[PDB]
C-alpha cells in the first residue's frame, strides 16, 4: 500500500504552536488537525497543516464533536493559493492513540480513502522520534468476526527541504557535537542503540507481568511471535564460528597497523622540515 | 633480477666485457636454474632455439639442464659438483658460491616430495644417492631450517608430507620486515632532536 | 520437547517413538519437511537429523514464567554492557 | 513433461495448470500434480497406473504416437525415464546432505555404476553439484564453507531478530489500548 | 538576510530637524551596505533592529532533526564488500607511495618562492595520501567494535 512517510519540520513547529495556542482557550487534553502533502511512488511526503476546531467530553467514549464545513472551506482557501497540495491525512497529539480514533477516521476517510494517521508527541522525555504513522486495515481471523478493523504501523522519518533546512540551521546556534567522525560515529550511535533496546525489553516485561496476572486477556499471537524470537538467538559457542571470527579480526588488524606506520613517518618528515626551517632562520638576528 | 635482465640473448654483440657469447649463455642458464619455476623453464629456456643451438656445442651444460628436467637425479649430482667447483674459482661467484649450491640441492628435494605422500626413504638410496644416514641428516637439517615442509619417522623409516596454507609464510616475513623498519625509524627519531 | 541446543537426534529414537521401522523414517521426515511444519536437514550415513525450527504452539501460564525469567536475566546483560561502555570511553565524547 | 527442467517450463506448468475443463480428464491432472510436488515414486507405480490408460477414451492418438512408432515410442519412453530420475536426483540433493552410494542406487532401482555414470554428465554440466567418493561409497553435496558467509548469515539472523522484536511492541501497545484506556 | 523599515516625512528636514531623537548607543551597532545606501535609505526611510523570540520547548523538540533509529547503530556492513573496499584503497596507496619520494628529493633544488606554483598544476602525494589513512582507520575501528558488542549482547 504505502511504504514510508517523510515529514517536514514546519508541521512540527506548527503543531507545537497550536497546542499552546489552544491551551489559552480551554482545558482540552488533545487537539486535532489536517495534514497536507504529496506522493511519489510508494512514498508519502507531508509538508503543511492547519488546525480544525474539535471537542470531546470524558463523560463517555461516544460523545465528541468535529466541525465539517470549517475544514471544507478552509481547504478551499488553501487550494486557492497553492494548487499542488492535497488533503492527505490528519493528526492529533495524544500520548497514545485513543479508543475513539477509528471512528474518527471513518468520518474523514470521505476526503481521501488513503488517509493516514500521524501522532506527534508534544512533550519528549525520551530518545525515540516524536512521530508515528498508522494506516487502517481489515484483518481476518478464525472467529469473533469476519474481519476486525485495525490500525497498523507505517515507518516514518523527518526530512528537510533546501531552504527550510537553512532556516532551521540558523536557529540551532546553541548546541552541536564537537566533531563528526569516529567519536560521533560511536557516541551518537551505539550507546543510543543499547538504551533503546533496553527500553524495548523493559516494556515487554511490563506487559508479560500484567499477563501472568492482572487483567490477562491472553492473546496467542503474542506468544507465537515470542517463540520465534527466542528460537532465533544464535549459539556463539560453536568452534566453527570462533575460528571464523578470529580469522577475520586477525586480518582486519593489519590495515590499522600499516596506516599507523604511514601516519608516523609523515609526522616525522613534518618535524624535520620545521626544525631545519628554524635553525637556518634564527641565525639572522645575529 | 638477473634472470629477468639476462633475457637479451638476441641482442648481445661480441662485447668487450664478456669475450665469449657462450660465457653469457652459461651465466644466463645458471641464474635461470634458480630464479624461475617449471612452467617458465619449460616454456622459455627450453623452447628458444637461439640458445638451444648454442648449447648444442656445450654438452656439459646441456646434460646439466636435462638432468634436472628429466628427473635423472643420479647424474645430476656429478654435474652439480663440477659446476660448483668451476664457479668457486670464477669471479663474481666465489663470495657466495656455497649459497647457490645449497639452493639447488634443496630445490631437487622439493621436485620429488610433492608428487607422492608416503614415500619411504630407502627409495632415495637407489634413486637419489646411496647412504641412508646421509639423506637422514640432510633432511633433518633442512626441516629444522623451516623449509621443505615434510616429516620423517624412524621406527618404520617413512616420510610423510603436509600441506601448510600460503598464509603463515605470508605472515612471518611481514612481521620481521615490520620489526626492522620500526627499529630503523626509532633510530632516526632519536638521532634527530638531540 | 528437546532444548534449543542439543536438538540433533537419531533415526532409531524416532523409530521407537513412532513405532515404525527404521526404513520409513526418511520418507516420514521428507513428508514433514515438504509441508513446512518443521525445517532442518538430514544425514543418512550418520543416521541423524538436525532440526532447526518448529511451528509455534499454544502454551499456558506455567510455561510463560520461564519466558519471563530468561528475559529478565537477558536484559541484565544489556544493562551491564551499557554501563561499561559509557564509562570506558567517557573522555572521547563526555 | 518431456521438456527438461527450466524456469520457462517451471512457470509454464503453473500457467497451464488449474484449467477448468482440464478436470474432465483426471488422469493427466494427476500426472502434472505428481510432477509439480516433492519426492516422487521411483518408477513402478507410475507405469503401473498409467502405462495402460494410453489406449482408451477418445483422445489416445498422441498416446499412440508415444506408443505406435518403434523409434518414437522407445525414445519417448527413455526420455520419460530420464526425466523422472532427474527429478528424484534434484529433490534429494535439495533435502539430503550426505548419503551412501547403495541407498540412493536402490532408490533409483538401478545399479551403482549406472547411477554414477548417469550423474557424472550431470555434474560436469554444472547443473547439480556433488563430489562422490569411490573408495568408501559415500557421496555428498554441501558446498565448502567460506569465512565471509558464516558470519554474514549470522548478521542476517541478527537483522531479522531486531526487526521482529521491534514489530512486537506496537502490537502489544494496541492490545493494551482497547482494554485499559478507560 | 532580513531587514525592517519605516518611512519618514520630508517635513522634518524642511524644518532642518532629523528624525529619531537618540538617547542610547544600542541603535548604532551596525552599518548599512553600500548597495542599500545607493537607494534612498536615510533620505527617505529608516531601519529597525530585529531579534528572535525563542522558548526552550520548541528547541528541545527541533534538534531531533536527523536523529535516527536505534537499530541503525547495530549493523555489520556486509562483510563481503568491506574487504573489497579495503584492498581497493591499498592499491592507490601503493601507486602514491611510489610517487612520494620524487617530491621528497626535489625538496630544495629550486627557489622556494615558486614552490607554491609547483603545487598549482599537479596534485601532491603528501596531502593526498593521508586522507586514505584517515578512511581506513575510521572504518576498521568501528567495524571491529560493533562485532564484539553484538557477540556479547545477544546470547
Amino acid at each position: 500500500a504505502v511504504q514510508k512517510v517523510v515529514v517536514h519540520p514546519l508541521v512540527l513547529l506548527s503543531v507545537v504552536d497550536h497546542f499552546n495556542r489552544i491551551g489559552k482557550v480551554g482545558n482540552q487534553k488533545r487537539v486535532v488537525g489536517v495534514l497536507l502533502g504529496s506522493w511519489q511512488k510508494k512514498v508519502l511526503d507531508v509538508s503543511n497543516s492547519f488546525a480544525v476546531p474539535f471537542d470531546e467530553d470524558d463523560k463517555d467514549d461516544s460523545v465528541w464533536f468535529l466541525d465539517h464545513d470549517y475544514l471544507e472551506n478552509m481547504y478551499g482557501m488553501f487550494k486557492k493559493v497553492n494548487a499542488r497540495e492535497r488533503i492527505v491525512g490528519w493528526y492529533h497529539t495524544g500520548p497514545k492513540l485513543h479508543k475513539n480514533d477509528i471512528a474518527i477516521n471513518e468520518l474523514m476517510k470521505r476526503y481521501c480513502p488513503n488517509s493516514v494517521l500521524v501522532i506527534i508527541d508534544v512533550k519528549p522525555k525520551d530518545l525515540g522520534l516524536p512521530t508515528e504513522a498508522y494506516i487502517s486495515v481489515e484483518e481476518v481471523h478464525d472467529d469473533g468476526t469476519p474481519t476486525s478493523k485495525t490500525f497498523e504501523h507505517v515507518t516514518s522519518e523527518i526530512g528537510a527541504e533546501e531552504a527550510e533546512e537553512v532556516g532551521v540551521e540558523h536557529l540551532l546556534r546553541d548546541i552541536k557535537d564537537t566533531t563528526v567522525g569516529t567519536l560521533s560515529q560511536r557516541i551518537t550511535n551505539q550507546v543510543h542503540g543499547l538504551k533503546g533496546l533496553n527500553s524495548k525489553l523493559l516494556d515487554i516485561r511490563s506487559y508479560l507481568e500484567k499477563v501472568a496476572t492482572g487483567k490477562l486477556p491472553i492473546n496467542h499471537q503474542i506468544i507465537y511471535q515470542l517463540q520465534d524470537v527466542f528460537n532465533l538467538l544464535p549459539d556463539v559457542s560453536l568452534q566453527e564460528f570462533v575460528k571464523a571470527f578470529y580469522l577475520k579480526t586477525n586480518d582486519q588488524m593489519v590495515v590499522v597497523y600499516l596506516a599507523s606506520l604511514i601516519r608516523s613517518v609523515v609526522a616525522l618528515h613534518n618535524l624535520i622540515n620545521n626544525k631545519i626551517a628554524n635553525r637556518d632562520a634564527e641565525k639572522k638576528e645575529g | 633480477q638477473a634472470a629477468e635482465l639476462f633475457l637479451d640473448t638476441v641482442s648481445t654483440f661480441t662485447s668487450y666485457e664478456l669475450m665469449d657469447y657462450k660465457t653469457f649463455v652459461t651465466y644466463t642458464v645458471y641464474v635461470s636454474m634458480i630464479a624461475l619455476e617449471r612452467p617458465d623453464l619449460r616454456e622459455k629456456v627450453i623452447k628458444g632455439a637461439e640458445i638451444l643451438e648454442v648449447l648444442h656445442s656445450l654438452p656439459a651444460v646441456r646434460q646439466y639442464l636435462f638432468s634436472l628436467y628429466e628427473c635423472r637425479y643420479s647424474v645430476f649430482f656429478q654435474s652439480l659438483a663440477v659446476v660448483e667447483q668451476e664457479m668457486k674459482k670464477d669471479w663474481l661467484f666465489a663470495p657466495h658460491y656455497r649459497y647457490y649450491v645449497r639452493e639447488m640441492r634443496i630445490h631437487a628435494y622439493s621436485q620429488l616430495l610433492e608428487s607422492y605422500r608416503s614415500l619411504t626413504l630407502g627409495y632415495m638410496a637407489e634413486a637419489f644417492g646411496v647412504g641412508v644416514e646421509f639423506i637422514d641428516q640432510e633432511l633433518s637439517r633442512f626441516i629444522a631450517a623451516g623449509r621443505l615442509h615434510c616429516k620423517i619417522d624412524k621406527v618404520n623409516e617413512i616420510v610423510e608430507t603436509n600441506r601448510p596454507d600460503s598464509k603463515n609464510w605470508q605472515y612471518q616475513e611481514t612481521i620481521k620486515k615490520g620489526d626492522l623498519l620500526l627499529n630503523r625509524v626509532q633510530k632516526l627519531s632519536r638521532v634527530i632532536n638531540m | 520437547t528437546r532444548p534449543a541446543n542439543h536438538r540433533q537426534l537419531t533415526f532409531e529414537e524416532i523409530a521407537k517413538s513412532a513405532k515404525i521401522t527404521v526404513n520409513e523414517v526418511e520418507l516420514l521426515v521428507m513428508k514433514a519437511l515438504s509441508v513446512g511444519l518443521v525445517k532442518g536437514s538430514i544425514d543418512e550415513v550418520d543416521k541423524r537429523v538436525h532440526m532447526t525450527w518448529v511451528q509455534p504452539r499454544v502454551l499456558d501460564l506455567q510455561q510463560i514464567k520461564g519466558m519471563k525469567d530468561r528475559l529478565e536475566f537477558w536484559c541484565t546483560d544489556v544493562k551491564s554492557m551499557e554501563m561499561l561502555v559509557e564509562h570506558q570511553a567517557h573522555d572521547i565524547l563526555t | 513433461i518431456l521438456a527438461p527442467f527450466d524456469n520457462e517450463q517451471s512457470d509454464l506448468v503453473h500457467r497451464i495448470s488449474g484449467d477448468k475443463k482440464l478436470e474432465e480428464i483426471p488422469k493427466y491432472k494427476d500426472l502434472l500434480k505428481l510432477f509439480t510436488t516433492m519426492e516422487l515414486m521411483r518408477w513402478s507405480t507410475l507405469v503401473e497406473d498409467y502405462g495402460m490408460e494410453l489406449r482408451k477414451g477418445s483422445l489416445e492418438s498422441p498416446a499412440t504416437d508415444v506408443f505406435g512408432s518403434t523409434e518414437e515410442g522407445e525414445k519417448r519412453w527413455k526420455d520419460l525415464k530420464n526425466r523422472v530420475v532427474e527429478h528424484n536426483i534434484r529433490i534429494m540433493a535439495k533435502y539430503y546432505t550426505r548419503i551412501t552410494m547403495k541407498r540412493m542406487a536402490q532408490l533409483l532401482d538401478l545399479s551403482v555404476d549406472e547411477s554414477e555414470a548417469f550423474l557424472s554428465n550431470l555434474v560436469v554440466n554444472k547443473t547439480i553439484f556433488a563430489k562422490v567418493d569411490r573408495l568408501a561409497g559415500i557421496i555428498n553435496f554441501q558446498r565448502p564453507k567460506d569465512p565471509n558467509n558464516l558470519l554474514n548469515d549470522w548478521s542476517q539472523k541478527l537483522n531479522s531478530l531486531m526487526s521482529l522484536v521491534n514489530k512486537t511492541t506496537h502490537l502489544i501497545a494496541k492490545e493494551e489500548m482497547i482494554h485499559n484506556l478507560q | 538576510v532580513i531587514d525592517a523599515f519605516r518611512l519618514i516625512n520630508a517635513n522634518m528636514m524642511v524644518l532642518g530637524h532629523e528624525p529619531r531623537q537618540t538617547t542610547s548607543n544600542l541603535g548604532h551597532l551596525n552599518k548599512p551596505s553600500i548597495q542599500a545606501l545607493i537607494h534612498g535609505l536615510n533620505r527617505h526611510y529608516y531601519s529597525i533592529t530585529i531579534n528572535y523570540r525563542k522558548n526552550e520547548l520548541e528547541q528541545k523538540m527541533l534538534l531531533n532533526l536527523h536523529k535516527k533509529s536505534w537499530m541503525e547503530g547495530l549493523t555489520l556492513q556486509d562483510y563481503s564488500e568491506h574487504c573489497k573496499h579495503n584492498e581497493s584503497v591499498v592499491k592507490e596507496m601503493l601507486e602514491l607511495a611510489k610517487n612520494y619520494n620524487k617530491a621528497v628529493e626535489e625538496e630544495d633544488k629550486m627557489t622556494p618562492e615558486q614552490l607554491a606554483i609547483k603545487n598549482v598544476g599537479k596534485q601532491d602525494p603528501k596531502r593526498h595520501l593521508e586522507e586514505h589513512v584517515d578512511v581506513l582507520m575510521t572504518s576498521n575501528i568501528v567495524q571491529c567494535l560493533a562485532a564484539m558488542l553484538d557477540t556479547v549482547v545477544f546470547k
